[PDB]
């Protein structure tokens, strides 16, 4: 059986929201009702926020509520806060197919939060790691909001593409967003550029921190 | 029932009500909570979860 | 206080089955209407139920896997256990141990969820991290504060994990998502932004930590001027 | 049950007894005769013919 | 005493629907687990299972047919009636109304059949008989009629309006080349009442609505 | 639904016999028991025997029982007379499919009566019939016991075998078995053969009979 949810949703702080659920009378809408609503941080496991009929969890806050008409539930979380960004997932019990059914999950972007600028931190390659024939110059971007920002590496003062990989931009213990970015060449490579470069484009501003092979 | 099976849709103690279905057949779930125990009642003969007592009759107003 | 601790193999080959163990502690596996059982995630997809065992030790399973899974009980050591045949790598993905505080019908009650394990199948074997330290003059963060860090390196299976100073250091810390390198095996960063006055002052050791490998690596990070 | 869910089989009443079932689900049928009315029981929820009030449940030792 | 007695067309056209009644004399259409329907049966083939109708009005059909079967019922007027569209030479056959003296539950009962009534599905139409004279032990003589040249195939024989029954005979039909259908009826006779009594058969077609008496005489 | 029962059964006049309808437990096998027995004699309307859970109809003869073990149901004749020949029809309800399921049917043919030698009667084409430029000659065979036998028309004195059509023996009221035989030609043809006959052979005797115009 398949339930379906938004792919996304956004709301500003202190906006009321909702994530809806669609499934069939076989699942969502089979009575007595059994509709579990869970947040998910990215890399963490699921918290149970509602649960049976419509029930909030111990410890759950108030602003989030659980309810369900005909064959759609619905969570409803009542003043986002910038903890809600996250993402969340319905479930319920088929009695058709006698098994649980989840829904593809939805993220929940909470925006309107205070702006801040990255700090680049760039890290050249380890002798330890030189001494294999491999170097890894590493770009560490925090404490920026919002979420999106571009990451530019530059070889000498040209740009470059080959062998560059970098995570997508995670939340941080205090609220900001980081991001980390990874350069692989090898140690000839390394050791023949004249510089390195590493840049950040976030909200119009730019901040590009720089590094040059050295014989330490 | 002159166009379908007829049976009883009343929930748990309330007045008892009719309503005409096109299932041959008609059920009364009956289950518990702290409340006590609670009778839903409709046609058809679906299929529950555990914890959940199902009768199901194929005649009119069989479901009571 | 419920616990849900998940216990076994981080890496399977495909021609193995998956065993999982999942200690309870708090709640019943006894109640009829009451569940316990087994959910998955797998990288960069939705949650899957794989299935539950009931007070009355009848199961229920995802059809789509019911011919691979089994789920068994022992109330006696308050512990339910998964086993997955037939594995292929669409079956690498984090398993959660679920319970099911139901009462008078089935997922009636809470839910509770373990921390999930990680768990891989590959025919490659198991990689340690080779751990680099990270320390840069171009790591200001701010005119008062200095970042450091590490780097774990070239790794396999994914779960590694990342303290400071032994988990006295927590301010300031962020461990970054992994990174799949074209090797094949994994990298992830962790850094810390600390008083540039303490440099000299204070010692900054990560300590990175392989489960997979049982291993675990300490490494200094060193302030030297050349 | 440990291999299945354990249901009474005993007929109208006669001593309870139980079999163990492949079936997620057992069945108490009732009906009536010119000797009385006769109870079955057994594994599954199976179909009934009109005339027959069928009582399926899904845990252990429900169906008595 | 239950009778169930079946009316309806004998000929139906391939792109009609097939209306038969049933009216039921002794037997109980409110019972809610006693049941009348509707059974089949074709010309080389098994009985099949139309449908049924209970006391409270549910109908049940068979699979293969639900799209094409409606059966209603009058309690007002003791009947049941039977429809089936989208009609098909595999739809000809002899159709019985039956009924379930049921009690307790589903066919507990006794079941009470009725006489049949034979329904053809053809784009032809009726052709009435043709009754030729039969006649040509020494104690006792053989003289008959033969009903040549009919269709659809349900033709009844009596003789002397149903005085006569000792000795009679009517023979199953026959399919001629021609496509209709020819059966001989006969009667064993005294020799000795051949020139005193009269020798008449009273032939009936249903489907062309005749009835046709012819004297044989030699 | 299918339900398959012996496509034939014989048996000698007083020897007991059953017919075996096996099935399902969706349908003969389902509980309340029901499983319908119904005696059909060809060319007439089935007359139920056995009904609901092996109970016997109302004036059925006490030789009629029937029975059920698991899914397979059976009728028992205890004692055949041989009023007993015919189609039998096995009918049970399937709680699957909510319908009415029959077998196959079973015909029973009850063997071992007296013998009797056929009457046979050969009419000649009506003068009617010959007004219309059509002729059939009529061969009624009556009264004879086993149920087989061989028709043989002839033309003139040899055995011709065009356009000739017969009924299968069917039982009359005194018990005994007749049938038909139509040898249908142009006038033409009637009115220009020397003779035609009508041939029966029947338990080893041979009865012939002629008519000429």
């Amino acid at each position: 059986q398949s339930v379906t949810q938004p792919a996304s949703v956004s709301g500003t702080l202190g906006q009321t929201v909702t994530i809806s659920c669609s499934g069939s009378k076989s699942n969502i809408g089979d009575t007595p009702s059994y509709v579990g609503w869970f947040q998910q941080i990215p890399g963490t496991a699921p918290k149970t926020l509602i649960y049976g009929d419509g029930k909030r969890a111990s410890g759950v806050p108030d602003r989030f509520s659980g309810s369900v008409s005909e064959n759609t539930a619905t969570l409803t979380i009542s003043g986002v806060q910038a903890e809600d960004e996250a993402d969340y997932w319905c479930a319920s019990w088929d009695v058709n197919s006698d098994s649980e059914v989840f829904g593809g999950g939805t993220h929940l972007t909470v925006a309107g939060g205070p702006t801040s600028a990255p700090s680049v931190s760039l890290f050249p390659p380890s002798s330890e790691e030189l001494s294999a024939n491999k170097a890894t110059v590493v770009c560490l971007i925090s404490d920026f909001s919002p979420s999106g920002l571009e990451v530019i590496w530059k070889v000498n003062d040209a740009v470059t593409n080959d062998r560059v990989q970098t995570t997508r931009p995670s939340k941080q213990s205090n609220g900001k967003y980081a991001a980390s970015s990874y350069l692989t060449r090898t140690s000839t490579e390394w050791k023949s550029y004249s510089s390195v470069s590493c840049q950040v484009k976030h909200q119009g501003k730019t901040v590009e921190k720089k590094l040059s092979p050295s014989e330490c | 029932g002159p166009g379908g099976m007829i049976c009883y849709n009343q929930q748990s103690s309330q007045p008892p009500t009719t309503k005409t279905c096109s299932e041959t057949s008609c059920y009364k779930k009956t289950w518990r909570d702290h409340r006590g125990t609670i009778i839903e009642r409709g046609c058809g003969c679906p299929k529950v979860k555990p914890g959940i007592k199902l009768h199901c009759c194929r005649t009119d107003k069989c479901n009571n | 206080q419920v616990q849900l601790t998940e216990s076994g193999p981080g890496l399977v080959k495909p021609s193995q089955t998956l065993s999982l163990t999942c200690t309870v502690s708090g709640l019943s596996l006894t109640n009829n209407v009451a569940g316990s059982g087994w959910v998955r995630q797998a990288p960069g997809k939705g949650l899957e139920w794989i299935g539950d065992i009931s007070g009355d030790g009848v199961t229920y399973y995802n059809p789509a896997l019911k011919p691979r899974v089994s789920i068994t009980k022992d109330t006696s050591k308050s512990q339910v256990y998964l086993a997955l045949n037939r594995l292929t790598g669409e079956d690498t993905a984090v398993y959660y141990c679920v319970g099911n505080a139901d009462v008078y019908y089935w997922r009636d009650g809470e839910k509770y969820w373990g921390q999930g394990i990680l768990v891989t199948v590959s025919s490659a074997s198991t990689t340690a991290p080779k751990v680099f330290p990270l320390a840069s003059h171009s790591a200001a963060t701010s005119g008062s504060t200095v970042a450091l860090g590490c780097l774990v390196s070239s790794y396999f299976p994914e779960p590694v994990t990342v303290s400071w100073n032994s988990g006295a250091l927590t301010s300031g810390v962020h461990t970054f998502p992994s990174v799949l390198q074209s090797s094949g095996l994994y990298s992830l960063s962790s850094m810390v932004t600390v008083p540039a006055s303490s440099l000299k002052s204070q010692t900054y050791i990560c300590n990175v930590a392989h489960p997979a490998s049982s291993t675990k690596v300490d490494k200094k990070i060193v302030i030297k001027e050349c």
